[PDB]
């Protein structure tokens, strides 16, 4: 009962192989709410196609620990290790074992870790700028949105370096993205601090309160008594001092005439989790009741105020007398479904660049490194004496899966690709990827271009990948057992 | 009907995927599993229709297609049914488009019409016979696909030199050449370079006796005091004893196709017996040959009896010396086969480029055409053109190249030819087959008749308007 | 529930194809009717392309790509979603043999990019800015167009005479043209000759209550009342039911009954409300309060017109009479009631926001008025959009015979795998001008066939005569539309085709 879990694995990869790289199909996805999303973004399919066959779940696992420690690769840990499992069967039809095969890739991961080193061209130059941002960002661009290569590598390097002089306190949950109605692409622009798209509720402009608090004749009698009560609240909230007052819910007439009385922001936030990212950064918390006064569940703010940008009553909430490391970025699109695509693109930059904040190194992609690494530990399992050469030798032949979706996603045949890929680093012409091209099967350099992985996320795709491998053909029957 | 005619749409659709694949140099080959059990195995097209057995209305109509084809062309009659099979598939789209069939039979006449007019504007005259060569270089692409291209002049110039000294009208001012070429032979003599283009025919037969001499200068030659005399009844030994005292040299039990060619080459006539009916004459001054030199050639271990300078010969003979039986014997194919490239275009006089470049061009003219017609032709001269890309389509398959790539770079260089006649624009070119790109054709020599692509388009309109032109089905 | 290759795209390509068929006989102006009907049996005949599948509602997700699409073209253009719907699904017919012959689907991607890039240009090469050309007023020039667009309809012989309304009408309004601040109302009887155009807001005025003789129709600066509350004695909704032990108090029940009207009544008149447009009825006892009063009231009015005389006159709807004030209400400079047709209508005119204006229809059908309403509407529509983009194209189908023309010519001279792609990108622009001529009635194969030798001649503004079962020159038809229409539609139409062929597999969550 090997063989059905390796045909299990065999297909979950079919289904992301067409979706890798820039000439990627897109996918229908049908969402369980009654929604319908179209996209090619690799990790938003395993999240909707319920996979349950368990043999292949330890990929998926595999590819969950890519989105811990670097935030790319996802279509490496499905490629990568579903071709490794389409070799393995041949393996396994001369009649080898399941150890010797295991051991063989457990050597290989090790020899590989070894050679990437060596192919590293260039790097960031670690200046902090934003040509050198928007410039090395191009490469998180490919794949999750294409087209926007000039418009995104700007913008997201805008968030990025007002927190890069805070060295070692960059990270992606200290960049919220928010999307408005609008035009295209075009209309997007980037802020500091943290931007509602919601206005303000009330006629107060400005106000540097570090409270912020989150959350017939009788007929005639008590509709009046109500507006004593809500009086009574805003009351409450004026003996705390609080003036920036974040409301979840809805807001009585009443109560916007009141708010500008004692001279108090109301600001309206009907999504819940608008509300929980101001939960994380300025401490308040949303409480169920009508306006707690309760001056310890409110926040810290340096200053609060109303802007206008994009044609677009903003509220802005950041922080002057404090460091401050928090950015957003507003982006327009006219679609819903397409412009959600557009802010998982930028997600994907954030955390490219947040692997950076260590050693920075960076290695060519489309095919380049990925021969050269698969040339290298060919040359190891050629000279290494006993039964580890075959499953090194298909080590490195798992490698050239990749390259092989670049390929026929770009409408290129295969086969003539790693041909050339092979006769230009026989000569060593090393960093030559396959150009993206639907009528021109040729190669290039691509440093030349402009495109450069990360190193350091490649070490933990090679390695995740092939220890999923490994974890899904040690166990060679699956059986089912009842608690 | 709409279900009867897209009957014999789909019946004919299998007809050309059968041999499909199996049309150019580098086609793909098919079994043959008749009803007794025995499998052949061919790669021509035209053989596997003949064989093709399959019972359909439909299907016979592509089979009398190519026995026409067959008998005054006689080549290419596998292309005629794949033009046919493609035309009906779009024409009946017509059809589901609410168009008769009758508007497309005409739509297709003109354009089978204007389509051999725009190939007389592009054809090319029997040139490079004096003061210019590229015939060296017709014949030089002819043989790039075998190991004797490691010598390119020398042996091109040798297939330059032997179909030109061949010449001769014979008819009308008709000038051809014959079915009949130069003897090709092998050799042992220790490499390649000593291959010898000798400009006389060879006979292979022994001189007889050894006391007589192997060279002889003599006029008169005696085909059955002539010296030369060939004989194919036999000659007994006493008899040639004879001949050595008259100092003869007499060659007995000789071919009669070796005879005739030295009858022809020396301009005799074969002498069947010596008796008029009453008596006995030998026939002198009747049938006798003029020849200036006659001497054998050492050969090894088959000698060549070697005639030289005769009054008309349109003969030669080439020894192909080398070093293994293997360079040798692949050398004389590719130098019979690739002397029938340019021996036919040649001959027949008004030639034109083909490698794909005829059915591309003319999908551009006929295009522009049926916006010219208009009342009910244009969809139907319109659908005539994306039928003949498909033979450059299907080459672009069988040469394991892209599908699509082939057919329109050779299309775009076509089309600039049409905007201005300036020289910076590409005309006339093919596609290579050996390697998948395109190539000028004048240049490279890829030549094709006038009375083929011409006949082969007209023949395979009129076939599928025969079946467009059935509509209805009757079975009793 | 997945399926992925070849075969998925042609369930795709095949479901767009069904969306097609069904609005397909809709392009057009003479284009055939469809019927839906919902759960409540009611039945909408009517050929409007967005009104078609905001009803059907397909399930299948492929079909839904090109709703959300042709819901844009509202945004970007207005109108026109037939042409999107059914132009987006012929580019994916025409690649279906392509994908079965070993292509990918993201080739033609590249190829669909380049030949939309290349129309675009083209549209602003051909077009041809018209503001006053050999110096003919605008007014008039316009009236030509209307008249074109009531050509080969019910008011074809007198269309002179509506002619001068269709422009007139939208000159009365400010710079920026709207369609929604537009009313159209029908009067039955008159002749097709006997019809107006009132620039302010009249309304059907179906109060059929008593109080004739009073109630004096005729004010210089009357205040309009936009109230919601029905002023009937034995009111529906306003009522009094009080159950006492004492004789004498049963009287007091219908005091303070009479005064639920009496006291609702009395506020109008200490705002001074001269004229009252309500929208529940008005009773026979509170018509004599407003005629005793010096006042007219007028109810029975839909809430379509109370919007239309909301922002004609500057005030604000409300809905009981205790805010009725100043803030809220009207002012005009002449009002009175009309009798024409027979029947008795209201009309405010000269309003400082008269922003709106409505067109009385005549005659003696009410089938007859319903078609000239949506006639007389698609005659503003040519003005309107005339007016506000001055760069027009020739229409009728003539354009899209030019970009395929333009596409294939250089397709030609294009090496690669895009001959055929953007060739048959220009193959598929060819069925619009094919599909009227069928949603006409006409013979596609004659005209199509013919259409397409005139512009390989030169031919650059010549298309479909709707009229005539023959070619004409449609620019000096009058038969004008935008370029950014066609541009903006084109663009949106590509935009569903390259979204549909980018999507190669079908997931569907099990839940
Ligand atoms: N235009 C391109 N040129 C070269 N390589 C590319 C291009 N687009 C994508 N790639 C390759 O595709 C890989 C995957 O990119 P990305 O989508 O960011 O990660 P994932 O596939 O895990 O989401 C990268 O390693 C990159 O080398």
């Amino acid at each position: 009962a090997v063989y059905r879990n390796i045909q299990a694995c065999k297909e979950l990869a079919q289904t992301t192989r067409t979706a890798y790289g820039p000439n990627g199909m897109n996918k229908m996805v049908i969402n369980h709410l009654e929604k319908l999303f179209v996209t090619n973004d690799a990790a938003t399919i395993l999240r909707e196609l319920e996979v349950q066959h368990p043999a292949a779940k330890m990929i998926v696992m595999a590819s969950h620990m890519q989105e811990q420690e670097v935030g790319d690769g996802t279509n490496f840990v499905l490629v990568f290790a579903g071709a490794l499992l389409e070799l393995a069967e041949e393996l396994l039809r001369i009649g080898l074992s399941v150890s010797e095969v295991i051991e063989g890739y457990e050597i290989a991961c090790r020899k590989a870790h070894e050679i990437l080193p060596n192919l590293v061209c260039c790097s960031a130059k670690n200046l902090r700028d934003i040509d050198e941002v928007s410039s090395l960002l191009r490469t998180s661009i490919m794949s999750k949105q294409y087209g926007n290569e000039v418009f995104l590598a700007k913008l997201i390097a805008q968030a990025c370096v007002s927190i890069f002089p805070d060295s070692g306190h960059f990270n992606v949950d200290n960049i919220r993205v928010c999307k408005i109605l609008g035009s295209g692409i075009s209309s997007s622009s980037v802020l500091h601090g943290m931007v509602f798209k919601k206005e303000t509720e009330g006629d107060v402009t400005s106000v540097k309160d570090a409270k912020i608090a989150v959350y017939a004749e009788e007929l005639m009698n008590f509709s009046k008594g109500e507006e004593n009560l809500m009086d009574a609240q805003v009351k409450a909230i004026a003996d705390t001092g609080a003036n920036v007052v974040v409301t979840g819910g809805k807001v009585a007439d009443m109560a916007l005439h009141y708010a500008n009385k004692y001279n108090i922001m109301l600001v309206r936030l009907n999504s819940k989790w608008d509300l929980r990212r101001l939960c994380k950064t300025v401490g308040a918390t949303a409480l169920p009741r009508l306006t707690p006064p309760v001056l310890e569940e409110m926040g810290h703010c340096d200053s609060v105020y109303l802007s206008e940008v994009g044609d677009t009553q903003v509220v802005v909430f950041k922080h002057e007398k404090e460091d401050g490391a928090i950015s957003t970025i507003v982006l327009r699109g006219s679609t819903d479904n397409l412009m959600d695509d557009i802010e998982r693109a930028v997600d994907d930059g954030v955390n490219t660049f947040k692997v950076l904040t260590r050693d920075k190194r960076l290695v060519p992609g489309g095919g380049a490194t990925e021969i050269e690494l698969a040339k290298q530990i060919t040359s190891y399992g050629e000279t290494c004496p006993g039964l580890e050469q075959y499953a090194i030798k298909k080590f490195a032949e798992a490698f050239e899966a990749i390259p092989r979706a670049l390929a026929e996603n770009s409408g290129v045949k295969a086969n003539e690709v790693i041909s050339k890929l092979y006769a230009v680093h026989q000569e060593g012409n090393k960093n030559v990827g396959l150009d993206i091209e639907a009528e021109v099967p040729a190669v290039k350099d691509m440093l030349e271009a402009g495109i450069l992985d990360t190193y350091l996320g490649k070490y933990w795709a090679i390695k995740l990948a092939t220890n999923a491998a490994v974890t899904v053909l040690r166990v060679d029957q699956i059986i089912m057992a009842k608690p | 009907g709409e279900t009867i005619r897209s009957q014999n749409v789909m019946a004919a659709a299998s007809i050309a995927n059968i041999v499909k694949s199996s049309l150019g140099p580098v086609g793909l080959d098919k079994m043959l599993v008749d009803d007794i059990g025995d499998v052949t195995i061919t790669n021509d097209g035209a053989t596997i229709l003949k064989l093709l057995e399959v019972e359909h209305p439909a299907a016979k109509v592509l089979c009398e297609l190519a026995d026409l084809q067959d008998k005054e062309v006689g080549d290419g009659t596998t292309s005629v049914v794949i033009i046919a099979a493609e035309l009906l598939k779009n024409a009946d789209e017509l059809v589901k488009q609410k168009i008769h069939p009758t508007s497309v039979i005409s739509g297709y006449r003109l354009a089978c019409k204007e389509a051999v007019r725009y190939i007389n504007e592009n054809l090319i005259v029997n040139t490079d016979e004096l003061g210019r060569d590229c015939l060296i270089n017709a014949a030089k692409t002819s043989m790039s696909s075998k190991i004797i291209g490691i010598n390119g002049d020398f042996f091109a110039n040798m297939v330059v030199d032997a179909v030109l000294a061949i010449k001769y009208t014979d008819i009308r001012g008709q000038p051809r050449y014959p079915v009949n070429s130069v003897n090709i032979l092998k050799a042992h003599g220790r490499s390649q370079m000593e291959s010898m283009l000798i400009s006389g025919y060879a006979l292979n037969c022994v001189v007889g006796s050894q006391g007589m001499p192997k060279r002889i200068v003599n006029a008169k030659i005696a085909c059955l005091g002539a010296n030369v005399i060939l004989t194919t009844g036999g000659i007994d030994d006493m008899c040639l004893k004879y001949f050595v005292e008259a100092g003869a040299m007499a060659v007995r039990r000789v071919l009669k196709r070796d005879l005739k060619r030295i009858a022809k080459a020396s301009g005799a006539t074969i002498l069947s017996t010596l008796a008029n009916l009453e008596g006995e004459e030998t026939f002198e001054a009747a049938m006798l040959g003029q020849a200036e030199e006659v001497v054998q050639e050492r050969i090894c271990d088959d000698e060549l009896i070697l005639i030289k300078n005769t009054k008309a010969r349109t003969s030669a003979s080439i020894i192909l010396r080398g070093a293994n039986d293997f360079m040798c014997d692949e050398m004389e194919r590719s130098l019979h086969d690739a002397l029938c490239v340019v021996k036919r275009v040649l001959e027949s006089k008004s030639v034109v480029p083909g490698g794909g470049a005829v059915e591309a061009a003319l999908s551009i003219y006929l295009e522009n055409y049926a916006t010219s017609m208009g009342s009910r032709e244009q969809l139907a001269i319109a659908e005539f053109a994306r039928s003949l890309l498909v033979i450059p389509n299907t080459l672009a398959v069988n040469a394991a190249q892209d599908s699509t790539d082939l057919v329109a770079k050779l299309r775009a260089f076509h089309n600039e030819a049409q905007v201005n006649p300036e020289r910076k624009n590409l005309k006339w070119i093919g596609l290579d087959l050996s390697n998948g790109k395109p190539r000028d054709n004048k240049q490279a020599g890829v030549f094709e008749p006038t009375i083929v692509k011409v006949k082969s388009l007209k023949f395979a309109t009129e076939a599928a308007i025969t079946i467009l032109r059935i509509d209805d089905l009757i079975k009793l | 529930d997945s399926s992925q290759g070849i075969p998925q795209l042609v369930s795709n390509i095949s479901a767009c194809q069904v969306i097609a068929e069904a609005v397909r006989t809709t392009l057009g102006p003479r284009g055939m009717d469809k019927l839906i009907v919902d759960g409540r049996g009611k039945a909408t005949i009517s050929n409007d392309g967005a009104t078609i599948l905001k009803l059907l509602d397909v399930v299948h997700p492929a079909a839904k790509t090109l709703v959300d699409i042709a819901k844009s073209q509202d945004a970007e253009v207005g109108d026109g979603t037939t042409s999107v719907t059914l132009l987006a699904a012929e580019f994916l017919k025409q690649v279906k043999p392509y994908v079965e012959e070993g292509l990918h689907p993201q080739i033609i991607i590249r190829a669909f990019r380049t030949a939309t890039q290349l129309a675009v240009n083209k549209i602003k090469e051909i077009a041809v800015t018209v503001k006053k050309a050999d110096k003919v007023e605008q007014r008039k020039l316009l009236e030509k167009c209307a008249m074109t667009a009531l050509s080969s309809k019910l008011i074809s012989q007198q269309k002179a005479f509506f002619a001068k309304m269709v422009v007139d009408a939208v000159m009365m309004l400010d710079d920026l043209l709207q369609l929604k601040m537009i009313g159209i109302k029908k009067v039955q009887g008159g002749a097709l000759e006997d019809s107006q155009l009132v620039a302010g807001v009249a309304f059907k005025k179906t109060f059929s209550y008593a109080g004739f003789e009073m109630q004096p129709k005729k004010y210089h600066n009357p205040k309009i009342a936009l109230l919601n509350v029905e002023l009937e004695l034995k009111a529906e909704k306003d009522n009094a039911e009080i159950r006492v032990h004492t004789v004498e108090d049963y009287q007091a029940i219908v005091d303070a009954e009479w005064n639920i009207l009496y006291d609702k009544l009395e506020k109008i008149h200490h705002s001074g409300a001269k004229v009252v447009s309500s929208k529940l009825p008005i009773g026979d006892v509170a018509t004599q309060y407003f005629a005793d009063r010096d006042m007219f009231c007028a109810g029975r009015v839909p809430e379509e017109d109370l919007k239309r005389t909301m922002m004609a006159c500057g005030g604000s709807i409300q809905t009981s009479v205790n805010a009725l004030s100043a803030d809220v209400l009207g002012r005009c400079q002449v009002f009175e009631e009309t009798q024409i047709g027979g029947e008795r209508y209201n009309f405010f005119t000269g309003c400082p926001k008269a922003k709106t204006c409505t067109f009385i229809l005549r005659g003696g059908a009410e089938q007859f008025m319903e078609e000239t309403e949506r006639s007389l509407h698609d005659a503003i529509m040519i003005v309107r959009r005339a007016i506000k983009n001055d760069s027009v194209v020739a229409g009728g189908g003539a354009i899209e015979m030019e970009l395929s023309k333009y596409l294939r010519d250089y397709s030609r001279t294009i090496p690669g795998k895009q001959q055929l792609l953007i060739g048959a990108y220009a193959k598929a622009l060819e069925i619009i001008p094919r599909q009227l001529c069928d949603n006409a009635g006409f013979d596609a194969t004659n005209i199509l066939n013919k259409l397409r030798a005139r512009h390989a001649q030169g031919g650059t503004w010549y298309g479909v005569d709707i009229n005539n079962e023959d070619i004409a020159d449609n620019f000096e038809a009058f038969v004008w539309e935008p370029a950014m229409v066609r541009i903006n539609a084109l663009t949106a139409a590509s935009e569903a085709a390259c979204l549909i062929v980018s999507v190669d597999e079908t997931i569907k969550n099990p839940r």
